[PDB]
């Protein structure tokens, strides 16, 4: 992302082409063609590049939030908790995730 | 006036209030009451006031210039940085204790022609500091006289190019020239970077001014450095040095107006609602 | 060295807001101290071709100044929050209620009244009352503060050199700071 880094990153294969995209086009039909028998594909660095944009923000949010009961209630057979369970503007909450 | 040797040493020695001896003729227009605003303001004071400045105007008490014009020429040499501003009360007790030796009518006289010399000799050095060219032209002329002035291929460009080397000292007057050993260098501001080597780059670009991976990158500076001072008609157009220029001239108004489109497209897309930081890597990939 | 340094990189102060002071990226090298001419000069093209990215990215984004990392940013260089100027429903008509409440009625609870069709709208600034000088923050420490590639480096004579990479320097004394 940063294009200061951008020459020796994609030289050294940390962000740019796969194997099947820098090599020349006969070394990847070699390759393909003999791998059952010859492999060569732990020879040639592949990066796996993370996005920077439009995945993950920058404000504050907590990742786990802590609700209190708003109304408990404790019987001799069963005990009742009933919570707020608020979502605030622009996430989003899988409920698997939710537990008490 | 805020740099002014005499009106400096006017803040630090002259009392700030309208004293009948400095000041004679604007408390004699407020002891006779010819004053536009408050006349009666004379009128309203006790007698140790009002009578202690009648007699100090009918009559009024001398003074001694002499610790007003040495250091009026005290707060020259601080400013000139002749003596450093620790030693600006070590050498104003030395130039007292000289003039004290050896007071005479001379000297007094001497020191009145010196502080009008100061004036001049502070305004002077800060009109050659915006001006920026003295000490510039006199070591530029000094490292063309090592070059030659007869290139066996493309004198045209060459001739045209070393005088476009001479507008960029003059008009931009924070760049100098200078030499520290063999070579002689040429920095784009006063402690600043992009300092090219001129012995380094004319011994490069010479055996290229005519040819139409193979220039030293402080070369490329310099043409980086010397295309805004360099028209269409000063280098040719096929000239593999004329076809540089005029492309380092595209980049510069290429990056002059990928400038103003960085301000742009960030403005727009904070109000708009992103991520701050990609919005700031996703527009330079866009520019770049 | 000379021709294609090392670039200068920035440290940030997040307290003082301001640039700490500039060190080479000595972490970031590449080793082609097992290299032949073969990729020697394939990588010192990569050493180049990043500084070209690096004046052209200073060119786009960094403000034109004098002193290289100044002491006090001023207010209209710094970015700013300007936000939308805040609309305020106000909820009572004051003088309304008080002429309910001498005739003898008792308001409680809460147009909002059923006794008033009267309804004010305060519109008030939301931003500062000065503009804020003297420190950028980390946005603008990005924008600026682009990577210093320092062409044929301390050639000059003493006092035009970059003492402001430096983290002792103070440029308003021209002295490096000491412990006390």
């Amino acid at each position: 992302a940063t294009p200061s880094m951008m020459p020796q990153w994609s030289y050294m294969h940390i962000s740019g082409q796969d194997a099947s995209e820098y090599l020349s086009p006969g070394l990847v039909q070699f390759a393909r063609a003999t791998e059952t028998y010859f492999s060569l594909n732990n020879k040639f660095r592949n990066p796996t590049v993370a996005p920077t944009h439009d995945v993950t923000t920058d404000r504050s949010q907590r990742l786990t939030l802590r609700f209190i009961p708003v109304d408990r209630e404790d019987t001799a057979y069963s005990y009742k908790a009933r919570f707020t369970l608020a979502v605030g503007d622009n996430r989003v909450l899988d409920m698997a995730s939710t537990y008490f | 006036d805020a740099t002014d040797p005499a009106v400096r040493a006017a803040l630090q020695s002259q009392p700030s209030g309208l004293n009948s001896t400095d000041d004679w003729r604007q408390v004699m227009d407020r002891i006779m009451s010819l004053t536009a605003r408050n006349p009666d303001a004379f009128r309203q004071q006790p007698q140790a006031n009002r009578l202690s400045a009648i007699l100090e105007a009918v009559v009024p008490a001398r003074a001694n210039p002499t610790h007003e014009k040495v250091l009026a020429i005290v707060n020259a040499l601080a400013e000139n940085r002749a003596i450093r501003p620790d030693e600006a009360g070590l050498v104003y007790d030395a130039l007292l204790q000289r003039v004290a030796r050896y007071n005479s009518g001379n000297v007094q006289t001497n020191l009145d022609r010196l502080v009008g010399d100061v004036r001049e000799a502070v305004a002077q050095r800060e009109r050659a500091q915006q001006q920026g060219n003295l000490g510039s032209m006199v070591a530029l002329n000094a490292f063309l006289s090592t070059q030659p002035a007869n290139v066996p291929r493309g004198q045209e460009d060459y001739t045209n190019f070393v005088s476009a080397l001479r507008l960029m000292v003059t008009e931009t007057p924070q760049s100098e020239v200078y030499q520290s050993g063999p070579d002689y260098f040429f920095q784009t501001s006063r402690q600043g970077l992009q300092t090219v080597n001129l012995s380094q780059a004319f011994k490069n670009l010479q055996g290229l001014w005519g040819v139409r991976s193979l220039l030293t990158p402080n070369s490329r500076l310099l043409l980086l450095l010397i295309a805004p001072f360099t028209d269409s008609g000063s280098v040719s157009r096929d000239t593999y040095l004329g076809h540089l220029l005029t492309l380092y001239r595209e980049a510069i108004g290429q990056a002059h107006v990928d400038e103003h489109t960085f301000q742009e497209i960030t403005s727009v897309s904070r109000a708009l609602g992103q991520e701050d930081t990609g919005s700031l890597e996703a527009t330079l990939n866009y520019l770049l | 060295s000379k021709e294609i340094p090392t670039p200068y990189m920035w440290s940030y102060q997040p307290q003082m807001g301001l640039a700490a002071g500039a060190a080479q990226d000595y972490s970031t090298r590449i080793n082609y101290m097992s290299a032949g001419p073969h990729m020697i000069s394939r990588v010192n093209g990569i050493r180049a071709h990043r500084n070209r990215i690096l004046l052209e990215q200073a060119a786009i984004t960094t403000t034109p100044r004098n002193n290289l990392n100044p002491r006090s940013w001023p207010a209209a260089l710094v970015y700013q929050e300007s936000p939308a100027p805040t609309t305020v429903v106000l909820p009572r008509d004051a003088q309304a209620e008080v002429q309910m409440t001498n005739s003898g009625a008792q308001l409680a609870g809460g147009g909002r009244p059923s006794f008033t069709p009267r309804q004010a709208i305060l519109t008030l600034q939301t931003s500062s009352s000065e503009p804020r000088s003297g420190g950028i923050g980390t946005l603008q420490f990005i924008e600026e503060f682009v990577p210093s590639v320092y062409f044929n480096p301390f050639s000059g004579p003493p006092g035009h050199y970059p003492d402001q990479f430096i983290p002792n320097f103070d440029a308003v004394k021209d002295s490096a700071d000491g412990y006390d």
